[PDB]
């Protein structure tokens, strides 16, 4: 428990700085 | 007569307040008539509310929302949460309702007589939607404003009277709040609180320094955000990153609105030092564990022994633990081990509630208040019909708690889809597609196949 | 467009209001009347605040009869 | 060109054979994580003490269950409203005893199906439609969060949540009805009439397209084929269908405008269902339904038992046995 | 039925005074003002075997089924057999410090509240201190 | 051209409200119910079939009132006004519970007459008869619910009674009684009513969200006259949304409709088959293998056995008060109360 | 010109009439004593 909550910690963060930097790498961009 | 048919604007008569966006002398009348509404209910419900109120009665007791909320401040009570002078009770209903007036008229003003843009009028007034300096201008402005509002409940805190403090020794009184928390590992450290039970994010804040001095710090960050966004532009990872429309800054005010909603629900639910008991009547957590604490005191007043008592599982029927290992309150109570509220904390030792502080400590104040939170229960109808759905109509008795806990969740989910609709909007307006789709260059026919 | 006069045409024209002035408060009056002057309670069988139960009595008056039911609502309703 | 402006090129590609999106970065490992933990829980978890008073409630098939009485039973109420992760827990064996399985489905889930609602906005966006189908997926979505979240705030234990589950759903109805009367609840009502409405202005505009259809096919084939994908014409009489449901009831009942038939078919049960969340999110805080409990009484003051008192005693009975040995104390206040 | 001298006849002390529908109307009104978010439909919600029967009531020390029975509990509230008391945990007129909607009840007042709490169980039946079984 | 071409004439004439042949039984048996709805509900007890309150005059509200169903005595009686039982007397027979008969039986022969009108305009507008096949599916279930399980049942008296908190005992006394969550075609009827209404809501919002830009303001509704030939909608952006979204898309519009045609309805039939079924007490009460389980083993507890025990509860609680024919004198000790409550 | 008493007058005033009577009817109950 000590290993698998920081593993699930870097995974959501992971993929939550995935959700916000590609919202922030020019969302409004991508329209036709 | 300008944005006044579908002819002129595109917009019809049900979607006729979004004829204005582009008409800023309008706009602001609209905004400056709907200021004097909200002022106006803020007038008008605490003079309705103090017209049909009885101070021997508990505020909880009498369908108030507003009076408690003067009453925290640390207005017109006294000892214990109770009314000596209901004058500063009547001057917030008059200042706010005659206030409205003036907002009444330089709404009526704006929006029916005045000029329609104030982009001719007052460059400094008049403001283009997509002009992002002047976007923060005016953001930099309501910045410091409230600044100077989060600075007077500060003054109102630490200089002209104090608020109620819930966790006053002795029971309740209004205290002044004169060595407020300046520590930002402590301030800060409440939004790095886990929302789940036990840790409740920022509705754990649980005395009256932490209110004081979050709003110090809340206070003078949304001054210095306010010269911050009056002194600057905004940056260029910024501008990429918003739509830059009168309904996109709106969407984003719908769902900062959802988030302060759906908080404060959780405030008047769960909090009882900034909504003291006194005045708004127990929590949800409250009442149960007042429950299993009249329970406590009536059996062991004939001679339970409430510690080795067992209920039908084999737990403790009204002392058991809780999976931390705290002696909490038995029944399913259980659920709410986690609160804390002013008439029990001479019961909580170190090892949650301690079995020799039940036989020999219980004072009648507390089996007073223990047996008044139990049957004061944020539990009611519709038609404020108190107790469980299976109660008889003797009862008129829904808590404010309830009524202000579920009117801000209903106004807080709507508040959530108005701007899932508004946000989705804007960013359709600011492509062009939020009329439809181009026949003559629709994208999906240009756009290759699936499978 | 089938043929009748428009309801932008009938409850906008005066003359409906020279009928219906005086007849939707007379018909308002007249189930006015119904309730207050006592013949709802005589129309339906419906019973007044004080026809639920005899003085001391507290029973349900219940029909436990089909061909002999009519008769038996009377009994109930002559011990009120 | 570094792999990022390549990774943001696959992920709000429209060329996806199923769309990622941004929302879908939390979406697809949330939901998966939420689906790969419910069917194990569905068909292994061993038994949760849902009512934190040490009898488990056997929730998955391994352990006696078949489909309709097997779900994922919701977390103890010993551990309340309190986040309860794998780590929480000494081992996996407490976990599983505790409903850790809930609060890990319930958590993904709805952190899953918020990003399938802005994946919904997503490809509208990427699409060039307008974006609106987010704003209606939020009504199934709000009574998602009411019934998981909102519903176990409120009553302060993620144990009131509704099980994930068949039959625990119709153990969550008949208590909700026992302790807040949902039935007399008027945002409950709103919400029958939003699917009642909702099944019928399907049935009502799946019938009146479909009796509406130009022949284009013989009767020896179907008549699905007159419509080929993409086809410009109007595959059904719009005149004909108002022509019909006009003289139905009366032409002025009907929606002669096609934009203004389906608003009125996305609207009826989507605020009809965001008037029942908001029944079950308002009844989280116990501001329960219409209690006409004795409200006719007679002149002597006898109480006229009416049908609100009716469904009282049916109230009363699944609230004196909803959790038996649950309850210490005389009210049941959460 | 009809609301009638026949039910507004209680015991007062061994004689019986009558209410009037006024003064059941009223106490009805004071009894759910100040009362009954405990003693809702007669039972008491903070201790279930103290329910507002009349046996209960009779058999309570003082006698509690009088309206004198009942106006001297409302001014001096003991237990059930008169030992101990109760003023510092129940409504009472030797509590208006703590009790605040205690302290607008006069003498022609608590007679209502102790004639509506021995009027209503001729009323109700056994619903009257009969709990959630009764309703 | 005789009388019934004329008569044919004048009941097909194109008026407002279309009257037809089926108008003669439609309107004033669709009036009579619902207008004796609204007499039961003002004006007329429950004092003598229930024992109950349920008209305006009493003291009862929208929710609470109802035309109660007649007693248990009266069996399935028509209850005909000068039928044996109300023998003429109007007074007489809305308390022996005549105007419930009224109203299941006028509501039915109306029923039937919307749904041959249905039949009757799509013959002269000349469209396909589908929206009366779709009307199956309320007959169905007004048939099952209101006539057929009462007449499987001892009376009307088990019939739900037309108002708001009478069907509200009707789904209470379905889940104590008979477990009618747990019946697989109520199942059946949920998916297709919650299917209907999500399939109303996705098309709905998928249409209104993949318009084509066909007027130049920004409320689209008057871009559309009735009269074009166009697709007012995208429907190929529409499958394209939904399979990139969903994973699966129509990519027939006919077919599309027909599922909508098709979802509640079905659901709706099948829920006929389980009251049906109900009518002669055929429930999915319960599954035999786990009560064989559950009563050799007092520690397998599932969600199912507690529904059964909230059953016990509505079954014992409710049925001294909802069942006054049947003298059941429940003492406070038999009733099934768990601890404390 | 129009006509006055068709089809849709009947439709009207048999819902109509009756509606106004029980309205005028319902709101007689709410001032019955108990
Ligand atoms: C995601 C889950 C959010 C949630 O579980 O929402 C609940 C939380 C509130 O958390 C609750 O907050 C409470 C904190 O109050 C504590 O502090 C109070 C101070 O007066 C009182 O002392 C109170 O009695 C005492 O218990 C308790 O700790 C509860 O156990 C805890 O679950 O809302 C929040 O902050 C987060 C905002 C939620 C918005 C609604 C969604
Ligand atoms: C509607 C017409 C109506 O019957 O209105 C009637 C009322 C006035 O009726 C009075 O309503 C009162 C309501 O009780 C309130 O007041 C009582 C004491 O006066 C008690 O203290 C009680 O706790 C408190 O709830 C009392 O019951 C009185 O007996 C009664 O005369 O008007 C009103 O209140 C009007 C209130 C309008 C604003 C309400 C907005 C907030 C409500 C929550 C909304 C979201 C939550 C979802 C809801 C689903
Ligand atoms: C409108 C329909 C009226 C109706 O149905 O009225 C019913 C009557 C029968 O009357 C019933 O008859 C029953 C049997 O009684 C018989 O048996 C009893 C004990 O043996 C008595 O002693 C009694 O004397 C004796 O007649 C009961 O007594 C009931 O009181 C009484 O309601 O049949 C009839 O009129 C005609 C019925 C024959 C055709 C059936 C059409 C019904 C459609 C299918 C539904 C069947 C039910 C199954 C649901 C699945
Ligand atoms: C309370 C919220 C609110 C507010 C503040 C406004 C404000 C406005 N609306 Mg909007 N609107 C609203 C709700 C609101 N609306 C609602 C609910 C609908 C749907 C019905 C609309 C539909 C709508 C449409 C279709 C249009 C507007 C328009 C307008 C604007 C100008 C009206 C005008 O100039 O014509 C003159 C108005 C009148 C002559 C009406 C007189 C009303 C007066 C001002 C009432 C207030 C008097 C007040 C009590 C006096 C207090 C002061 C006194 C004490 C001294 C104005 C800013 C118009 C617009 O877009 O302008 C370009 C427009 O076309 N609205
Ligand atoms: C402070 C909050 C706020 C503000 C300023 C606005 C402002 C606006 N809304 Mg929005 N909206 C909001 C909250 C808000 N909304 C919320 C909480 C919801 C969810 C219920 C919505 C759902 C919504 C929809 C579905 C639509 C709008 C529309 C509009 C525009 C015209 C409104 C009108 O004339 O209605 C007049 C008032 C009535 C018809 C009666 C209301 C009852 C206007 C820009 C329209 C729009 O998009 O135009 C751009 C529109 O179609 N709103
Ligand atoms: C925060 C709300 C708000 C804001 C931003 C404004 C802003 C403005 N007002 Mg308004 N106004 C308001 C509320 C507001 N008002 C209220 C509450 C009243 C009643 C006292 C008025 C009554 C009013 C009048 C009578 C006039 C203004 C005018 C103005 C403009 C010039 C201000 C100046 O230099 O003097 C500016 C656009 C002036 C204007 O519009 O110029 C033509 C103007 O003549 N205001
Ligand atoms: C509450 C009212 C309010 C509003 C509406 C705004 C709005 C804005 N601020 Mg301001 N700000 C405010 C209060 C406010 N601010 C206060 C009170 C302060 C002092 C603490 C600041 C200090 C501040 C700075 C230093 C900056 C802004 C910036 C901005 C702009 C970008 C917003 C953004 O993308 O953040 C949304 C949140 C994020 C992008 C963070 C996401 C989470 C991260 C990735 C986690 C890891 C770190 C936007 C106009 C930026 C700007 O453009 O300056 C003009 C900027 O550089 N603000
Ligand atoms: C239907 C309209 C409506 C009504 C009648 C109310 C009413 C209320 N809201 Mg709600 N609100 C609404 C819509 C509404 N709201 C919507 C649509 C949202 C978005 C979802 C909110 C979001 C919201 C939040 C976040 C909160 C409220 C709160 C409240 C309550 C107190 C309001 C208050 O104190 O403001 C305060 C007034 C101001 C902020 C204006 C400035 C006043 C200054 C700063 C005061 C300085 C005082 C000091 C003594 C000065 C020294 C002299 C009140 C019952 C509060 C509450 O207690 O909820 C439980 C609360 O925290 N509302
Ligand atoms: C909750 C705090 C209460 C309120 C408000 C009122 N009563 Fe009470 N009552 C309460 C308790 C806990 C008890 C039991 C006390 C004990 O001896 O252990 C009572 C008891 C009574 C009785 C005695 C009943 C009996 O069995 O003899 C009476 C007559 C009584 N209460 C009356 C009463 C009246 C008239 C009130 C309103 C003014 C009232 N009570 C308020 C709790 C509470
Ligand atoms: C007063 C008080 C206090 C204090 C408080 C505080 C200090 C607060 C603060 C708070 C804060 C400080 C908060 C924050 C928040 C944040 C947020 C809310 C955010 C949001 C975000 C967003 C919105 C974003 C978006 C995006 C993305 C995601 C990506 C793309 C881009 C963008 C940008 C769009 C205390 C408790 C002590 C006590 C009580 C009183
Ligand atoms: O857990 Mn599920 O249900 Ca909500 O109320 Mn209290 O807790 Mn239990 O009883 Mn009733
Ligand atoms: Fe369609």
């Amino acid at each position: 428990m000590e290993t698998l909550k920081i593993t699930v910690y870097i995974v959501v963060t992971f993929f939550v700085l995935l959700f916000v930097f590609g919202f922030l790498s020019g969302d409004p961009a991508r329209n036709p | 007569a300008t944005n006044r048919d579908q002819e002129s604007s595109g917009f019809a008569w049900w979607a006729g307040n979004a004829r204005l966006i582009n008409l800023s002398g309008k706009l602001l009348g609209a905004h400056v008539a709907h200021a004097g509404l909200i002022v106006f209910w803020a007038g008008a419900m605490t003079l309705f509310e103090l017209a049909h109120f009885i101070p021997e009665k508990p505020m909880y007791e009498q369908g108030l929302i507003l009076i408690p909320h003067i009453a925290t401040l640390g207005w017109g009570v006294g000892p214990g949460g109770e009314v000596v002078d209901t004058f500063p009770f009547f001057v917030v209903g008059v200042v706010h309702l005659i206030s409205s007036a003036v907002l009444g008229f330089g709404g009526v003003y704006h929006a029916i007589r005045g000029p329609e843009t104030l982009e001719e009028y007052s460059s400094f007034f008049g403001y283009d939607w997509k002009d992002k300096n002047k976007m923060t201008t005016i953001l930099g402005f309501h910045l410091i404003v409230l600044g100077i509002g989060a600075l007077l409940l500060v003054a109102k805190a630490m200089f002209f009277g104090g608020l109620y403090d819930t966790w006053a020794p002795g029971g309740g009184d209004v205290r002044v709040i004169t060595n407020p928390t300046l520590d930002p590992r402590v301030i800060f450290g409440y939004l790095l609180k886990s929302p789940f039970g036990g840790e409740g994010w920022i509705v754990s804040v649980n005395n009256l320094e932490d209110v004081v001095g979050g709003h110090i710090w809340i206070g003078l960050i949304c001054i210095a955000g306010g010269i911050w966004h009056i002194l600057t532009t905004p940056f260029g990872w910024a501008r990429r990153a918003f739509i830059w429309s009168g309904e996109a800054y709106l969407s984003y005010s719908l769902g900062a609105l959802s988030m302060m909603g759906f908080i404060a629900t959780c405030f008047v639910w769960f909090n009882n030092t900034v909504y003291p008991s006194e005045f708004y009547g127990p929590t949800g957590p409250e009442a149960s564990q007042a429950q299993a604490m009249t329970f406590l005191i009536r059996d062991q007043k004939l001679g339970a022994n409430v510690g080795s008592a067992q209920g039908p599982t084999g737990l403790g029927k009204y002392l058991m633990r809780s999976p931390t290992g705290e002696i909490i309150f038995g029944g399913e109570t259980m659920r709410f081990w986690d609160f804390r509220g002013p008439w029990l904390e001479p019961l909580r030792g170190p090892n949650g509630l301690d079995l020799n502080k039940i036989k020999n400590d219980i004072q009648p104040w507390q089996e007073r208040r223990a047996a008044e939170y139990m049957t004061h229960a944020p539990l009611g109808s519709l038609n404020s019909v108190g107790g469980v759905a299976t109660e008889i109509n003797s009862v008129n008795f829904v808590s404010p708690r309830s009524w202000l806990a579920t009117s801000h969740f209903v106004l807080a989910f709507f508040f959530l889809v108005g701007h899932l609709w508004h946000a989705g909007r804007a960013r359709a307006a600011a492509a062009g597609f939020e009329k439809g789709i181009d026949r003559e260059s629709e994208p999906v026919l240009s756009m290759p196949s699936l499978d | 467009t089938t043929g009748e006069r428009p309801f932008s045409d009938i409850i906008t024209s005066v003359r409906y209001w020279v009928i219906h002035s005086i007849t939707i408060p007379a018909l308002f009056i007249a189930g006015w009347l119904f309730v207050s002057t006592g013949l709802a309670y005589d129309v339906f069988g419906t019973p007044r605040p004080d026809s639920y139960y005899a003085q001391e009595q507290r029973s349900i008056p219940l029909v436990t009869d089909r061909f002999e039911a009519k008769q038996q609502v009377e009994t109930f309703l002559e011990q009120l | 060109a570094n792999l990022w402006e390549r990774f943001c090129n696959w992920v709000t590609s429209t060329d996806n054979r199923l769309y990622v999106g941004w929302f879908g970065v939390i979406m697809i490992p949330t939901l998966l994580a939420a689906t790969i933990c419910f069917v194990i829980a569905f068909i292994a978890a061993p038994p949760v003490d849902i009512d934190g008073i040490r009898e488990p409630v056997s929730g998955s098939l391994l352990y006696g269950n078949n489909i309709i009485t097997g779900a994922v039973v919701p977390s103890s109420n010993a551990i309340g409203l309190h986040f309860y992760p794998i780590w929480e827990a000494a081992s996996l064996d407490e976990w599983l005893y505790n409903g850790g399985p809930y609060q890990l489905i319930i958590f993904h889930f709805l952190l899953g199906a918020s990003c399938y609602m802005g994946r919904q906005w997503e490809l509208s966006y990427r699409l060039g439609m307008r974006p609106w189908i987010c704003v209606a997926y939020s009504a199934p979505l709000a009574s998602a969060f009411a019934v998981f979240l909102i519903y176990p705030i409120g009553q302060g234990s993620f144990s009131d949540g509704m099980p994930l589950g068949i039959s625990g759903t119709f153990n969550f109805m008949i208590v909700f009805q026992a302790e807040h009367n949902i039935l007399m609840h008027p945002f409950h009502q709103l919400g029958v009439a939003g699917v009642f409405g909702g099944a019928l202005f399907c049935a009502m505009h799946g019938s009146l397209v479909t009796s509406s259809l130009i022949r284009e096919t013989t009767e020896t084939e179907s008549a699905n084929y007159g419509y080929k994908f993409g086809q410009e014409e109007e595959t059904y009489n719009i005149v004909a269908a108002h022509g019909y449901f006009g003289r139905l009831i009366f032409q002025y009942a009907s929606f002669n405008n096609s934009r203004s038939l389906h608003f009125f078919l996305a609207a009826w049960p989507v605020v009809g269902v965001w008037f029942a969340a908001l029944g079950i999110s308002t009844m989280a805080f116990n501001l329960n339904g219409f209690n006409f409990n004795h409200s006719v009484i007679d002149a002597k003051g006898n109480v006229i038992n009416t049908w609100a008192d009716i469904i009282n005693r049916a109230n009363l009975g699944m609230e004196v046995m909803h959790e038996r040995n649950a309850h210490n104390f005389p009210l049941d206040l959460a | 039925a009809e609301l009638t001298p026949e039910v507004l006849t209680v015991p007062l002390n061994g004689k019986t005074i009558t209410l009037t529908e006024k003064q059941y109307l009223e106490g009805k009104r004071l009894f759910q003002y100040a009362c009954a978010s405990c003693h809702v439909g007669g039972i008491t919600k903070t201790n279930p075997s103290l329910d507002l029967r009349t046996e209960t009531l009779a058999l309570a020390t003082p006698p509690r089924d009088n309206i004198e029975g009942l106006v001297d509990y409302m001014k001096n509230p003991t237990t059930y057999d008169g030992e101990q008391e109760i003023a510092e945990v129940h409504p009472s007129l030797r509590s208006a410090d703590i009790f605040p909607k205690m302290r607008n009840l006069t003498e022609k007042d608590l007679v209502a509240i102790a004639g509506h709490i021995l009027v209503e169980p001729k009323i109700l039946g056994d619903k009257w201190g009969g709990g959630k079984v009764y309703y | 051209r005789g009388w019934f071409d004329i008569l044919d004439d004048w009941l097909k004439r194109d008026r407002f409200v279309f009257v037809g042949w089926s108008g003669i039984l439609l309107f004033p048996c669709a009036y009579l119910a619902l207008g004796g709805w609204l007499t039961g509900t003002t004006f007329v007890t429950s004092w003598y079939t229930h024992g109950l309150a349920s008209s305006y005059l009493e003291g009862c509200n929208f929710l609470t009132v109802a035309v109660s169903t007649p007693a248990n005595s009266m069996g399935h009686s028509l209850l005909l006004l000068w039928g044996p039982e109300a023998q003429g007397d109007f007074t007489r027979w809305c308390q022996l519970g005549g105007l419930w008969t009224f109203i299941a039986l006028h509501g039915a022969f109306g029923l039937i007459g919307f749904m041959l009108r249905q039949f009757e305009i799509a013959r002269l507008v000349g469209v396909r008869p589908y929206n009366a096949i779709a009307f199956s599916a309320p007959i169905a279930v007004f048939v099952s619910v209101f006539l057929i399980y009462p007449l499987g049942q001892s009376s009307w008296f088990f019939a739900p009674s037309f108002g708001v908190a009478a069907i509200f005992r009707f789904l209470l006394f379905f889940q104590g009684f008979h477990n009618w969550t747990l019946n697989p075609f109520h199942m059946m009827g949920v998916a297709g009513v919650l299917g209907g209404a999500l399939l109303c809501a996705i098309h709905g919002a998928t249409v209104e969200n993949t318009l084509f830009q066909d007027g130049e303001g920004a409320s689209t509704f008057r871009a559309f006259n009735p009269t074009q030939a166009e697709e007012t909608y995208s429907m190929v952006t529409a499958n394209r949304f939904w399979s990139q979204i969903f994973g699966i898309a129509f990519s027939n519009k006919r077919w599309l409709h027909f599922f909508m045609l098709f979802v509640p309805v079905t659901g709706l039939w099948m829920s006929a088959i389980g009251v049906v079924g109900l009518a002669l007490n055929l429930r999915s009460y319960d599954f035999i293998s786990q009560e064989i389980r559950a009563a050799e083993d007092p520690e397998f507890e599932t969600f199912y056995t507690k529904n059964l025990l909230l059953n016990e509860g509505i079954r014992a609680w409710m049925a001294p008060q909802d069942q006054p024919h049947e003298n059941f004198v429940f003492p406070e000790e038999v009733l099934p109360r768990g601890n404390a409550l | 010109s129009y006509p006055i008493f068709t089809v849709r007058w009947v439709a009207v005033h048999t819902l109509a009439v009756p509606t106004i009577f029980f309205l005028g009817a319902i709101a007689a109950m709410q001032f019955i004593q108990r």
